């Protein structure tokens, strides 16, 4: 017995509903017309809808618009409604971000993890969970790395807690032949122990985590070369998530 | 609804576009979401004239709001010593106390108020009030460092 | 500030012409719009031209009354969209109204407002007028009023109902109606006055002296009150400036908001005082719906004077019958009597049965005596309830038959609600 | 599905009670069978729940009762989460109500274990 | 709610149903040629409802009612095309009416039925004369009835079916037709006057002292009823105005939906009247069983609704009084379930030779007798199975027979119901 998609239901059409004084209001800079314009369309154009047109409608335009506020924009508060615009995009659109609309995105998105606001690191993380859930591990896999090794303490912690969170929801099955194991021990492992090594403690620890959550995938036997050359006094740090973290 | 923009207009401070209001028949007393009369805001953010032009047309100068705020417990907090012998001029209740248990005269020492507190005073204000916690106006003096304070309230 | 008046069945559109007639001359207006001379702009918009266009929308299911509008006196005041009529009528039927024939032009109609208030700069709200016991007056109307809700849901919305009386009634369903669309329209009015076809039958044989009143008969009286009301909104006076005043100032319950209007004097065309008027507004005779306002308590009461009134024998006439007569008032209620004049006389209609009066009084007032009304529909509607008589019309027009017992059920709290405030 | 797919049409007929009937008819071809070697089923449900909002709208009684009861035999098979999501929201508030009251009623798994009814080649089977 | 469609089928639809026109075309003011030469606008107010020319089709087996209907005073007016007629007749067979010869014609005559209401501005619904002891009237025309209900079922269907007896007619099957169309008409019509042959006899031959009653003095009593109770919908008024609105004060139980009809004063054919009645006169012509046109005593029973029809130029005042009056004073005779049962309209214009006159439609319990007597001589008749093989030899089963003997006990019983209930 095979189950349903729910998303068969008909899908809804936004692009008609932009405003014309919408592009002058977001490339203003006048930072109350960018928020008011942003959280215009995110109150009442995409939040209402529950599913967007998969046929024929290019997002590219608008979703590049909102990379360049959540990258460059320096209202923290026209990022946050961003970001949350982008995951409406990647959460009512499944299937769409194959790489342009997801790429669009990405890399501005793990730069703006430096954001140490609570409800901004909410919103910036929550919405790469969006564009991971449907791109996973398309282009993140590889950048997410990249901006793990990032001199920024936050955006270390931040984008190692992103491979974490994508780590427990990594999916099978091909062969043993995905690219996480393509690029494990050469790029995953050496970039993960720079997290278990780092200066700071909670960078450190959630390098643990997200080696535990590690082995908990690939089996705690394949990494016991790289355990070893770690601390005893790390080992058994990364071993106490190990018994805890589930995928 | 004239009633609120009659609020609008006290809190921001338009003291034209009040008489405009009230002379198209406003609502003196109009309640905006959690109780505040015009009387309470022209009272908090420092509008004379507007506070004696709704006072002289029947303001409530003992109204409380959701939290018993009272306009003499506003004018206090700020600060505004011009507003505060207007509003007791004009019968105001001068140990009011709100939903967490202060007077106006707590309000005015905390902010550091000292002539409004001396005025406060005169009126006769209880300085021994207490608040939720059990503090009073005297007691504020002394866990605040203020000997400004504690001489004054003393006299 | 520019209010929209929707007419809905013929109760509405035909009262809404004796309103329109009425209005143009308290206004100087004639009736291919032109004016040789604002507050009154409320009511009615401008051309270009110099011509003065009410804010108004007519409907019915049926062409035949609004096709008299639009071939009549004043078929030039109105633009033709703004007279909509449909094809087959809701044969006295709610659930046609609302259900099977109200669904095929609710579209058209809200489209047609959209251009009303699309003209509007800040505007109010809706008056509504129409009848209980009609088909399209009860079902289309609460289609509309839930409908308006939504696409203009941050504003006013009062009602001006009928209220059914056996002496011109058509129908015997129109207990049914009237609970259904009291139903379904309680939610979405904030305000209601009611008007007892029974009372204006009554006074018109009484103190216009006529064997049987017509319906034109029963309108000049009831367009006479309903300028009275709507006075306020039209020339700028001091009380009942806006719609949300209404609510202020007579409801201080959101389901308890039907006032009971009373109107003095009532003068046959074959002068009173101050005092004279102001007794015979707390004379059941002269009431709108009839009931016994010596039986509940007053919630609050307003007096719209007009004409010929020096505010001193006001204040005099007042404390005549605030010591002179025992008005109970329930105990938390400012108690305060509220006044507004305005100095223009009341206008009447030339031909009209009605005499120009020096002076006119229009008392409204939320008693809870005006629950014995809701009592009396209740009752006949019980009645046939009983049998499930007549049902079968309305669940083989689109309505399930619960409906029938989800409404009795608010009438029943509604009755339950008007006895707790007054006790 | 073919057979449902021919008969879809007549929901959208002058005659009620044709209407009336041929939903009782669809209704009863799933009661009996069910939706099994469905080539697109997601296809097929938009295909049968695309006019159950106007049906249940309809004016005649009998095409309003035989609806829900149509409704009910698709919950009786893959309810109730879908069909809230997808149709019980824009039907009257009174009858959304009758459709839980008639979900209590019904005992047994959410897809019934055993069809009363079997197919040419799985009766055999 | 304008256009209403005429149909008249059988040999007795087409009396009636021509003695109508004959009625309502003077009315209204029209001549056999079919122009107006009226003088009062409350004429042509309201003259799209039954005229383009008369929305009027004849429908019959035997053609020779064709001629008998052209040869008559107001033949020429119809519609040539609206004539259908078939080769043979049914031969008070409702069997070859229904199933067999009837139903082989009934198609074309749909068709005519289409084109009539294809150019309606807004339809009402239909309009169909016929008798009920009948072959072709009651089994032609109760199929008509189906197959129109069935392409036309947002539209009201009223009939005007005059039911068999002894005294008109000595044939024994006729309660078999009439028994088998009654099976239909309560399934299959909005609302239907039940003219009684029985009550038709009984007042021309006791009331206007004619001791051989014709059908032509029985059509004068039914022409004179039709037009009355259509004078709402012919004339400019605001109560009971269109077919719905009709219904719906009128029936308050669908298959409750047969009208006894009566009107006053009854008046012979062409005869000379005193001065004119008076309105409490008139109004006491209601519970008067001697002027209902069917054989029923409404003492016996309960209206549950009532429509009053003055004719006249009168007074409005005394009119409400007198019903407001008849109603309380016999308050145990009307429903008490039912608040404001009883409806009164009054036209202006009278009828033809009278200077007042006042219709009275009711919906009373009593009705039940009348199905009472077809019932009995139904069963009577069926017990012994007589003159069976003539509807079986057609396609009919015996079941329906019994089918329709309890459908209509199930009627009775529920008029019976009705009449027992209380409001306590
Ligand atoms: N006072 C007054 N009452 C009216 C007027 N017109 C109708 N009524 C009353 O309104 C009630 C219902 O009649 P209508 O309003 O005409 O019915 P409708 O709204 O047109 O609905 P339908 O005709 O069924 O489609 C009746 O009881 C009448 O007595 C009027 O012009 N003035
Ligand atoms: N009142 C009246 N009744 C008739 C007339 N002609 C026939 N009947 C009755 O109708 C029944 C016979 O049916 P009829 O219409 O003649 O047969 P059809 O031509 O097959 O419909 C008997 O009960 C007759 O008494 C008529 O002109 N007037
Ligand atoms: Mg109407
Ligand atoms: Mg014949």
């Amino acid at each position: 017995n095979a189950v349903d998609p729910f998303e068969l239901l008909p899908p809804s059409v936004i692009l008609d509903k932009f405003p014309a004084d919408f592009q002058t209001r977001i490339s203003s800079t006048k930072w109350k017309d960018r928020v008011e314009a942003l959280e215009e369309i995110h109150n009442n154009v995409l939040k209402p809808v529950k599913k967007l047109a998969h046929k024929n409608q290019d997002y590219s335009d608008y979703l590049r618009v909102l990379a360049n506020v959540i990258q460059k924009d320096a209202n923290v508060q026209a990022v946050t409604i961003a970001a949350n615009s982008v995951q409406l995009l990647c959460n009512s659109l499944r299937s769409n971000f194959t790489r342009s609309y997801g790429a669009i995105v990405l890399v501005p998105l793990l730069e703006r993890t430096k954001e140490k606001k609570p409800s901004v690191n909410e919103a910036i993380c929550s919405a790469l969970d969006a564009v991971a859930t449907y791109c996973g591990f398309d282009d993140c896999l590889e950048e997410t790395l990249n901006y793990m090794k990032h001199k920024t303490p936050q955006v270390r912690i931040e984008c190692t807690k992103f491979l974490t969170r994508m780590l427990q929801g990594w999916k099978s099955d091909g062969p043993l032949q995905n690219q996480l194991l393509f690029k494990l021990l050469p790029e995953v492992t050496t970039a993960v122990l720079k997290i278990v090594n780092d200066t700071q403690p909670t960078t450190r620890n959630t390098g643990f985590e997200c080696f535990a959550t590690l082995m908990k995938l690939v089996g705690e036997r394949e990494l016991a070369d790289p355990l070893e050359k770690l601390d005893n006094l790390k080992k058994k740090k990364i071993y106490e998530y190990y018994e805890k973290v589930e995928v | 609804d004239l009633g609120k923009k009659l609020l609008e207009a006290a809190r921001a401070g338009q003291d034209d576009e009040v008489r405009i209001l009230m002379a198209n028949g406003a609502d003196v007393n109009a309640t905006d979401a959690s109780g505040l009369t015009p009387l309470h805001l022209a009272a908090t953010y420092g509008h004379l004239e507007i506070v004696e032009v709704l006072l002289k047309h029947g303001a409530d100068v003992n109204a409380i709001d959701i939290m018993g705020s009272t306009p003499l417990h506003l004018a206090a907090l700020i600060g505004h010593l011009e507003i505060v012998e207007v509003l007791l001029k004009h019968g105001a209740d001068v140990n009011a106390v709100d939903t967490w248990g202060d007077t106006p005269l707590h309000l005015a020492a905390i902010m550091g108020h000292l002539e409004i507190v001396e005025v406060l005073l005169k009126h006769g204000a209880d300085v021994n009030a207490q608040d939720k916690f059990g503090k009073t106006a005297f007691d504020i003096s002394i866990d605040n460092g203020n000997e400004d304070l504690a001489e004054i309230l003393q006299k | 500030r520019e209010c929209i008046s929707i007419h809905v069945g013929q109760a509405g559109v035909q009262i809404g012409n004796a309103c329109w007639e009425l209005y143009c001359l308290e206004h100087g207006i004639q009736p291919d719009g032109q004016m040789p001379s604002d507050s009154f702009n409320t009511f009615f918009s401008e051309t270009g031209a110099g011509k003065h266009v009410p804010r108004a929308v007519f409907v019915d299911l049926e062409p035949t009354v609004i096709d008299e509008v639009r071939t009549g006196t004043y078929r030039q005041l109105f633009h033709p969209e703004q007279l909509i009529t449909g094809k087959e009528d809701a044969a006295n039927n709610y659930a046609r109204g609302h259900y099977t024939i109200g669904k095929e032009i609710i579209d058209l109609v809200l489209d047609r407002i959209r251009k009303l208030a699309d003209q509007c700069t800040g505007l109010q709200g809706f008056s509504v007028f129409h009848s209980f016991g009609g088909g399209t007056g009860s079902g289309f109307t609460s289609l509309l009023m839930e409908r308006l809700s939504v696409d203009y849901g941050k504003k006013s919305k009062l009602e001006f109902s009928i209220y059914p009386a056996p002496q011109v009634s058509t129908a015997v369903v129109e207990p049914y109606n009237s609970i259904l669309t009291t139903h379904t329209t309680l939610e979405h009015s904030d305000c209601a006055f009611m008007v007892d076809n029974e009372a204006i039958y009554d006074i018109c044989r009484r103190n216009l002296d006529i064997e049987r009143p017509t319906y034109t008969n029963l309108n000049r009286l009831i367009g006479q009150i309903v300028s009275s009301i709507t006075a306020s909104l039209r020339f700028d006076g001091a009380l009942n400036v806006d719609l949300t005043e209404f609510q202020t100032n007579l409801v201080p319950y959101p389901r308890a908001h039907f006032p009971l209007a009373t109107y003095a004097p009532v003068i046959s065309a074959e002068q009173l005082s101050v005092a004279e008027i102001t007794n015979a507004c707390f004379e059941p005779a002269n009431q709108m719906v009839k009931c016994d306002p010596r039986h509940g308590k007053y919630m609050a009461c307003c007096l719209l004077y007009r004409g010929d009134v020096v505010p001193k024998d006001v204040n005099a006439a007042i404390a005549t019958i605030k010591t002179k007569r025992t008005i109970q008032f329930v105990d938390w209620c400012p108690t305060g009597f509220k006044v507004g004049i305005n100095y223009e006389p009341p206008t009447v209609v030339p031909g009209g049965d009605l005499a120009k009066v020096q002076r006119a009084v229009c008392m409204l007032s939320n008693t809870t005596a005006i629950a014995e009304a809701w009592a009396r529909l209740d009752h006949k509607f019980d009645l046939m309830y009983a049998k499930r008589a007549f049902v079968h019309w309305y669940v083989g027009e689109g309505m399930e038959e619960g409906e029938f017992s989800e409404a009795r059920e608010d009438m029943a709290a509604l009755e339950k609600d008007y006895e707790e405030v007054g006790v | 599905q073919q057979t449902v797919n021919l008969m879809l049409p007549s929901l959208s007929n002058k005659l009620p009670r044709l209407v009336s009937s041929c939903v009782k008819c669809l209704a009863t071809i799933i009661e009996e069978f069910g939706f099994i070697n469905v080539s697109d089923i997601n296809i097929l449900l938009s295909e049968i729940l695309e006019p159950l909002p106007k049906l249940s709208s309809h004016a005649d009684r009998n095409v309003r009762s035989e609806t829900m009861n149509l409704i009910l035999q698709i919950y009786k098979w893959f309810g109730k989460e879908l069909l809230q999501e997808l149709l019980l929201e824009k039907l009257k508030p009174i009858q959304q109500r009758d459709l839980s009251r008639m979900f209590e009623k019904y005992e047994g798994t959410i897809p019934p274990k055993q069809q009363p009814r079997l197919f040419q080649w799985a009766v055999p089977a | 709610m304008r256009e209403i469609v005429h149909i008249q089928a059988g040999q007795c639809g087409n009396q009636i149903g021509a003695k109508f026109w004959e009625v309502i075309s003077d009315e209204h003011g029209i001549d056999p040629t079919g122009s107006y030469h009226g003088d009062s606008d409350l004429q042509l107010e309201r003259i799209n409802v039954y005229y383009n020319v008369p929305r009027a089709i004849l429908v019959d087996l035997e053609p020779g009612t064709m001629d008998s209907v052209r040869s008559g005073p107001f033949g020429q007016i119809f519609r040539p095309d609206n004539f259908v007629f078939g080769q043979s007749g049914a031969g008070n067979n409702w069997a070859k009416g229904h199933y067999t010869e009837g139903a082989e014609l009934v198609d074309s005559v749909l068709d005519v039925v289409r084109k009539e209401s294809e150019s309606c501005d807004c339809l009402q619904g239909f309009q169909l004369t016929h008798s009920l002891g009948g072959g072709t009237g009651s089994g032609m025309g109760t199929l008509l009835i189906s197959k129109i209900r069935e392409e036309y079922p947002d539209r009201i269907m009223n009939t005007f079916s005059v039911v068999p007896s002894p005294k008109v007619s000595d044939t024994v099957v006729e309660p078999y037709n009439a028994t088998l169309s009654v099976h239909q008409l309560v399934e299959n019509t909005d609302e239907t006057y039940c003219i009684d042959n029985e009550a038709l006899y009984d007042i021309c031959f006791r009331t206007l002292k004619l001791t051989t009653p014709t059908y032509g003095d029985l059509n004068h009593l039914v022409s004179a009823t039709m037009s009355g109770v259509t004078t709402c919908l012919r004339f400019p008024g605001q109560l009971n105005a269109d077919l719905r609105k009709l219904a719906v004060n009128m029936v308050p139980f669908p298959r409750l939906h047969f009208f006894m009809p009566g009107f006053a004063p009854l008046t012979s054919r062409g005869s000379q009247q005193y001065r004119a009645l008076t309105v409490p006169e008139l109004t006491q012509q209601m519970f008067d069983a001697k002027n209902m046109m069917a054989a029923c005593d409404p003492r016996h029973g309960r209206y549950l609704t009532v429509a009053a029809v003055f004719r006249g130029r009168m007074s409005m005042k005394e009119v409400d009084e007198q019903m407001l009056n008849v109603q309380n004073k016999n308050s145990s005779y009307f429903v008490e379930w039912i608040p404001n049962n009883v409806k009164t309209a009054v036209c202006d214009i009278p009828p033809r030779g009278l200077k007042m006159s006042a219709t009275f439609i009711g919906n009373s319990t009593a009705i039940q007798e009348l199905f009472k007597r077809i019932s009995e001589q139904f069963t009577a008749m069926f017990r012994r199975k007589a003159f069976l093989h003539w509807y079986t030899g057609e396609g009919m089963d015996e079941m329906e027979f019994t089918e329709a003997e309890s459908n209509m006990n199930d009627l009775v019983s529920e008029y019976q119901q009705y009449q027992d209930a209380t409001a306590d």
